[PDB]
């Protein structure tokens, strides 16, 4: 994401959100967190439409 | 009339190449311009490596006077200038492709190629940069017979264009004696 | 600066010589410096020919040793139009220029590139010193050209062909001394022979 | 998102000429042994030339476009790594202030 | 409050909606998979805003996964791909070290010389210009006075449709050799794994249509039909009169 | 976008193609001669309202 | 007089971003390089329409503001004044 | 195992084989010309590859933002500045070797402690 120097892999770079949901995001977590989320909601709306095939 | 051979004894010449700010080229390729006059002057260095151009206050100042004229290549190869003016007027070789060889002639060689590069600090400088920004039954029937005699595959619209007569009375003419 | 130098600012060309004159520029494609006033076979006819099959050409001492052994309609159309300018360069480009020796034996072909002749202008001293003013109009480039008896097209092809795991490497070499194919400095060399 | 904006094109030949004028070498005349590292320059994708200086390029077009000469939607990048440089002008970019 | 960019269509507010695509006139690489004889393969699209929506499509395909080492290049119209020296031979560069230099640019590196040592040695076939010119490529339409082809055909195949950008002119044929050559060093650097593989959901790869664009596009296939529709009607107007 | 599409684009797309000619010499022999027919149809500046 | 610049999607792979005008500008409540060349306005600006509208939307799951923006455009409200 | 051409017109030489003498005669195909080589090595493979890690050194790597910023020596220079980053060749089997160029001496040099 570009607001660090290049070849990182220290865990806030590349993404561990260590803050919690009372403290709020940075937003860099935040956008990792949408990714994720993201992630789960594509997943869901293919294997429904595979699984209703399947099971037909 | 003249030879067909090209001119070699200007080989021998020095010849300067000039790449040139696109105003300044405008400027150099009129024809109303190139009478023979010096409208600038040149300063090369007596160590050289550093040329600046004295262009003369013919310009009127809408462009600069103070051009660092750099050097692009020093030292210049295989290269050689010529000229076409027009001339005064299995072994089945083809002799004319009519290929039409005026009269040409080498005029020189070339050793260093040069850019004009006006100097910043002239107050027409720099503004040219923004300015870039800114930019009859009987009769008819002996007349048939000298027609086809004439040529005897004579057609219809040929038989019209030499009666202009009643067609009706044309057809029925014709057919009586011939085709 | 002092006259250490032939300060003589420029002295613009003959208008009137300037008229049906056309100076175009020569450029060579060699790594060795060339000067063809002094290698070349002279006389030099510098014409522009069709390239069609140039093995079979023509060469100018074989010409003259031949010469002295002698001796409805639709009525509907529409032109898609197309620029003057462009058409004429297209008609004038439709050959190239060619110069050779007189013997044959080193021939150059020229060919047209639009890169910057409009840009580039001509400075010559002049024995006098005058240092003449010319507006370069045009540029071409020339390449040597079977300067080592080319192959043709249809054993070509036959080579080409995907009927060898690899073709032969010293396939020209053998087709050499077979005799085919010779080179136009050897076809001219025949021909004064014989 | 709010503060985006697109892209609407801009004619790139000022700034091909611009370019030429402040030291390239045209490709006609490129050889690479002469100019073992200079850089290339691309203007939406053709070619224009080699330069050897990248870096005064690099700010003077930085300046340029920040004076208001050139028309804030061109895009430059200069990838140090792979010795190129790219003028983007075409419609249709995404691009947010900064 | 009503700032709104939208059309009236018979009384009913019609708004339009950004399209995307990829961006044109750009260099992409590729991994096709491995049963497919072709490995890896690079593409350029190109317009010209947009006459007959020069579609123009290019590709340079590489075989093999060893001996099938050989650079094919696709081109309309031209039916076989061809092996890429033929290619330069055609631009009209004959020696073989000048096609290296088009190609490679460190002179010191070599994995890549020896890895286009097996194309060279497909060009062994051909020494000269138009006798690269002349390879078939017929696909339409009728032939006139040839023989094989016309040199001047081919030519004007590499003039007119070939590579649509950097020109069409005439005469750069240096600068569509170059194009050619660094196109060909982007692909042998992703099959030499010095450089990873492309990638398409790069955002600023895309571009993202839209009200003038979408309007242009309409407008030039209207006023095409237009123009041709008016070609009409003035030729058959053979009799009276010039309305 | 709009605008852009109406100030230019659009008088661009008009003159990138506005000519269209059949300038009528004989089209064959004669017709004694016969002379060049410019029968030409091209367009100009545009105008919105 | 060069304040602001347009940035296209390309030259983040040249350039280098801060969050705040203070995060690394002077060399229990929240956890939150010296080259810098471009700082953001506010971050907050990565929202979308829809999504400016939820309160504190920093302080929740993903999902659920994906929910919420599919939703609002189905409320109720006025829409216009005339 | 590179390549020469033949000096007369750019072509690379071939490998052909003295039929009496037995000696490495680089001949030009297209033209008559001949060379003799200085090795019996011709073809050469290298089925395992393991180069490519320090590539893209330019004289101006310190100009660019991006790359990070450290405190290690250059052991020419001794200057306190630097500039590091990951291997170059970028393969699912490389290493996490850092290689630290320093402005000042415009030298490179690695941390490796085997
Ligand atoms: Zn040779
Ligand atoms: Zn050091």
């Amino acid at each position: 994401l570009p607001h660090f120097s290049k070849d990182d892999y220290s865990p806030e770079s590349k993404g561990f959100v260590e803050n919690s949901y009372l403290r709020g995001l940075t937003p860099q977590e935040f956008f990792f967190h949408a990714m994720g989320g993201r992630e789960g909601l594509i997943d869901t709306a293919v294997k429904t439409a595979e699984t209703g095939y399947i099971q037909r | 009339e003249e030879s067909l051979d090209l001119d070699l004894e200007r080989s021998n010449r020095q010849v300067w190449l000039v790449r040139l700010p696109m105003f300044l080229a405008e400027k150099w390729r009129d024809r109303n311009n190139l009478h023979g006059q010096e409208l600038g002057k040149i300063r090369i260095n007596k160590d050289g490596s550093k040329i600046t151009l004295l262009l003369n206050e013919n310009d009127n100042d809408s462009i600069p006077h103070e051009y660092d004229l750099e050097l692009t290549k020093k030292v210049v190869e295989n290269e050689y200038v010529f000229t076409e003016q027009n001339l005064k007027k299995r072994d089945r070789y083809i002799p004319y492709v009519k290929t039409i060889p005026k009269k040409t002639a080498i005029v020189g060689t070339v050793c260093h190629e040069c850019q004009v590069m006006p100097s910043m600090n002239d107050p027409n400088y720099h503004k040219i940069v923004e300015q870039r920004r800114n930019i009859p039954k009987k009769e008819i029937l002996d007349y048939l017979f000298k027609l086809f005699d004439e040529y005897d595959y004579w057609s219809l619209k040929g038989l019209k264009e030499r009666t202009r007569q009643p067609e009706a009375h044309l057809k029925e003419c014709l057919d009586k004696v011939a085709t | 600066d002092p006259n250490e130098y032939n300060e003589f600012p420029l002295r613009a060309i003959p208008k009137e010589d300037l008229e049906n004159m056309r100076t175009h520029l020569l450029k060579f494609q060699s790594k060795k410096k060339i000067n063809p006033v002094t290698d070349f076979h002279l006389p030099v006819r510098l014409h522009r020919k069709d390239t069609r099959n140039l093995q079979f050409q023509l060469t100018r001492a074989e010409i003259v040793q031949r010469q002295k052994e002698i001796s409805l309609r639709r009525k509907t159309r529409q032109l898609k139009v197309l620029d003057e300018n462009a058409k004429k360069l297209r008609f004038e480009e439709f050959y190239p220029w060619v110069m050779e020796d007189f013997d044959g034996y080193n021939t150059w072909v020229g060919s047209y590139e639009a890169g910057n002749s409009d840009s580039y202008v001509l400075l010559s001293v002049e024995d006098d010193g005058s240092f003449t003013m010319i507006p370069a109009d045009k540029v071409y480039k020339f390449t040597a050209r079977n300067k080592y008896a080319t192959l043709t097209i249809d054993e070509a092809e036959k080579r080409m062909d995907k009927k060898s795991g690899e073709v032969p490497r010293w396939l020209m070499k053998h087709l050499d001394n077979i005799g085919t194919t010779t080179t136009r400095y050897d076809r001219t060399r025949r021909k004064l022979k014989a | 998102s709010l503060m985006s904006c697109i892209s609407v094109g801009t004619d790139p030949m000022p700034i091909i000429t611009f370019l030429s004028e402040w030291g390239m070498e045209p490709l006609e005349d490129y050889v690479p042994h002469q100019s073992p590292d200079a850089t290339r320059v691309f203007v939406n994708g053709v070619w224009h030339g080699v330069h050897r200086n990248p870096a005064r390029l690099m700010e003077t077009l930085r300046t340029l476009r920040r004076k208001g000469d050139i028309n804030p939607e061109v895009s430059m990048i200069r990838d140090i790594r792979e010795k190129e440089l790219k003028i983007f002008t075409d419609a249709g970019r995404v691009y947010r202030p900064l | 409050f009503d700032m709104g960019g939208y059309f009236i269509i018979n009384g009913s507010e019609k708004v339009l909606i950004a399209q995307e695509r990829s961006a044109g006139n750009i260099v992409q690489v590729f991994k096709k998979a491995a049963p497919s004889p072709i490995s890896h393969v690079a593409e350029i699209r190109s317009a010209l805003e947009k006459g007959s929506r020069f579609i123009s499509t290019l590709q340079v395909k590489l075989y093999g996964r060893s001996s099938a080492r050989t650079i094919k290049a696709t081109l309309p119209y031209i039916k076989q791909d061809i092996p890429i020296v033929i290619i330069f031979r055609a631009l009209g560069i004959i020696p073989d070290g000048e096609i290296l230099e088009h190609i490679c640019y460190d002179v010191n590196d070599w994995q890549m010389l020896e890895m286009l040592k097996p194309c060279v040695e497909d060009g062994f076939v051909i020494q000269d210009r138009e006798t690269a010119l002349d390879f078939i490529g017929r696909r339409g339409t009728a032939l006139g006075i040839k023989k094989e082809k016309r040199i001047q055909y081919a030519k004007d195949i590499l003039q007119k449709e070939f590579l649509p950008h950097i020109t069409q002119l005439e005469g750069f044929e240096s600068r569509k050799a170059f194009f050619l050559g660094y196109m060909i060093n982007r692909l042998l650097l992703c099959a030499l794994d010095r450089k990873d593989q492309d990638d398409r959901d790069h955002f600023g790869k895309k571009r993202l249509d839209l009200a003038g664009p979408l309007l242009a596009q309409l407008f030039k296939t209207l006023f095409k039909k237009l123009t041709k529709d008016i070609f009409r009607y003035m030729q058959r107007t053979v009799e009276e009169a010039h309305d | 976008s709009f605008n852009q599409f109406v100030d230019y684009t659009l008088q661009d797309i008009i003159c990138e193609d506005s000519t269209l000619i059949l300038e009528q010499l004989a089209q064959h022999t004669t017709e004694s001669d016969n002379i060049s027919r410019k029968y030409e149809i091209s367009f100009g500046k545009i105008y919105v309202t | 007089e060069g304040l602001v610049e347009y940035i296209d999607a390309e030259e983040e792979e040249s350039i280098l971003i801060a969050m705040q005008p203070e995060d690394l500008e002077p060399a229990a409540k929240r956890i939150r390089a010296t080259t810098f060349t471009h700082c953001e306005i506010h971050p907050s600006m990565i929202l979308g329409v829809a999504a400016s509208i939820i309160p504190f939307p920093d302080h929740n799951q993903s999902p659920r503001n994906t929910y919420q923006s599919a939703m609002g455009k189905q409320a109720m409200g006025v829409f216009l004044t005339n | 195992t590179t390549f020469r051409f033949c000096r007369d017109c750019n072509n690379m030489l071939y490998p052909r084989e003295d039929k009496e003498n037995n000696r490495l005669l680089f001949e030009c195909r297209t033209c008559s010309y001949v060379e003799e080589a200085g090795s019996p090595l011709v073809y050469r493979h290298e089925l395992i590859t393991n180069i490519g890690e320090t590539a893209g050194v330019v004289q101006d790597i310190g100009s660019d933002p991006t790359l990070p910023r450290s405190d290690r020596e250059c052991p020419k220079c001794h200057s306190r500045e630097n500039v590091f980053f990951q291997s170059q060749q970028r393969r699912k089997d490389t290493s996490m070797v850092l290689f630290f160029v320093c402005l000042s001496c415009s030298h490179i040099f690695t941390s490796d402690q085997k």
